[PDB]
């Protein structure tokens, strides 16, 4: 079988810079009449792979021409001439010159883009949650840059410790930004306790740390 | 619209059988070789096999040639495929795709593929989420936005899906990756921001699907 190996990272980019992916193959992917059998594909947060290049370097059906491919028999780079937001993903190359068919590992690509300070919303919880006995508590930072990020939960001002999760998502296709959530789990009998919960961020977009929070009950 | 449908997420036992599906629709299905790969966290992409549908004739991978097993219905234009003998290394997303060929230049690749099928192999029985608001208020608004959400918590194993109102609302939407919790269940929250001006006369639901227990539900979030 024929080996293909990519880089794990590409090193992040701004928009309208350019940048290039490799991939490279055990075997040559060169056939006798001419043709070199490897494909790209982007794969977006959540999606199926979608075909980018295929004949190592023919752009695909509406295909942006800011994609171009090229290599040797068994050298080969994607090139993205100037990146957009769009264009973040992991890409794939594949050989197709034989069976079995082989994909690279893939290579991830993140977007550089303008410091961008997180709106931070909280949640109480849910009368219904807090009937059946445990409480969740969810502060979310939305549309920030980058993903650093420190948040901090106060009950009566009290730093929390060990009872918190965190869950991040991948860099948004339109304004390169994420979002993360926080979520505190108490028991029923601790929530009701205690009056203030707050959710402390800093992140670099904040000249200090913003806080959030509520009174049970109110 | 050409289009390849998979079906929804799956728990079965080491040692059990699955079957997936792939409908094809939008086009005549017997004209199109249907490939399927399977996809792991940093094992990207591997090549599974293909059925030529209009023959029955399918070809393997070696390496999966004693785990899948692929057929394709001609009346129903559904590909399927079996896995058998399951194990833990069998847990991941796999995919249906459609190839084409173009005569003019030679090329041929994967055109159009499903949405993939999440399978767990496990011993540890279903269990469906729990799904409470996370209520907009004046603790969630910014200028003239408010974020409202849902919490979908305890379910095993994944995924779950959350649309907004059916599908139409989409912008604004972050559903977060789930976390697995220390009860050995999985959570997750879904949000969105609207304008704070609509929270009078909008209405807002999650439509919670978990697939691996045959479970879905919708759940109305209130200011
Ligand atoms: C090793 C030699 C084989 N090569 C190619 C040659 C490829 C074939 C070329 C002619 C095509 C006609 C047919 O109508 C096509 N449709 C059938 C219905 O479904 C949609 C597609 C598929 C078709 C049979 C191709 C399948 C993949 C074939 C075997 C390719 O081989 C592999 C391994 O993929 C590899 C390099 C170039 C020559």
């Amino acid at each position: 079988d024929i080996v293909i190996t990519q880089d794990e990272l590409s090193s992040p980019v701004t928009s309208g810079e350019s940048v290039s992916i490799s991939c490279r193959s055990s075997k040559s992917l060169l056939y006798k009449d001419g043709k070199t059998y490897l494909n790209w594909f982007l794969q977006r947060p959540g999606q199926s792979p979608q075909i980018l290049i295929y004949l190592m370097s023919t752009r695909a059906s509406g295909v942006s021409d800011r994609f171009s491919g090229s290599g040797s028999g068994t050298d080969f780079t994607l090139e993205i001439s100037r990146v957009k937001a769009e264009d973040v993903g992991v890409y794939y190359c594949q050989q197709v010159v034989e069976y079995p068919y082989t994909f690279g590992g893939g290579t991830k690509l993140e977007i550089k883009r303008t410091v961008a300070a997180p709106s931070v919303f909280i949640f109480p919880p849910s009368d219904e949650q807090l009937k059946s006995g445990t409480a969740s508590v969810v502060c979310l930072l939305n549309n920030f840059y980058p993903r650093e990020a420190k948040v901090q939960w106060k009950v009566d001002n009290a730093l929390q410790s060990g009872n918190s999760q965190e869950s991040v998502t991948e860099q948004d296709s339109k304004d390169s930004t994420y979002s993360l959530s926080s979520t505190l789990t108490l028991s029923k009998a601790d929530y009701e306790k205690h009056k203030v919960y707050a959710c402390e961020v800093t992140h670099q977009g904040l000249s200090s740390p913003v806080t959030k929070s509520f009174n049970r009950g109110e | 619209q050409v289009q390849l449908q998979q079906s929804g997420a799956e728990l079965a036992k080491p040692g059990a059988s699955v079957k997936l599906s792939c409908k094809a629709s939008g086009y005549t299905f017997t004209s199109n070789w249907m490939h399927w790969v399977k996809q792991r966290p940093g094992q990207g992409l591997e090549w599974i096999g293909y059925i030529n549908p209009s023959s029955g004739y399918s070809k393997y991978n070696q390496k999966f040639k004693d785990k899948a097993t692929l057929t394709a219905d001609k009346s129903s234009s559904t590909a399927y495929m079996q896995l058998s003998s399951l194990t833990y290394e069998d847990s991941a997303v796999y995919f249906c795709a459609r190839l084409s060929y173009y005569d003019y230049d030679g090329g041929y690749f994967f055109d159009f593929w499903g949405q993939g099928t999440t399978l767990t192999v496990s011993s540890a029985s279903t269990k469906g989420p729990s799904v409470f608001p996370l209520a907009p208020s004046s603790k969630s608004t910014s200028g003239g936005t408010a974020a409202l959400g849902c919490l979908v918590k305890d379910y095993f194993p994944e995924p779950v899906t959350v649309s907004w109102n059916s599908g139409a609302l989409t912008s604004g939407v972050h559903t977060f990756p789930a976390v697995l919790q220390s009860s050995g269940l999985y959570s997750l929250s879904s949000v969105v921001t609207v304008p704070s001006s609509s929270l009078g006369t909008q209405t807002y639901i999650c439509n919670v699907n978990h697939k691996p227990s045959n479970t879905k539900v919708d759940k109305r979030v209130e200011p």
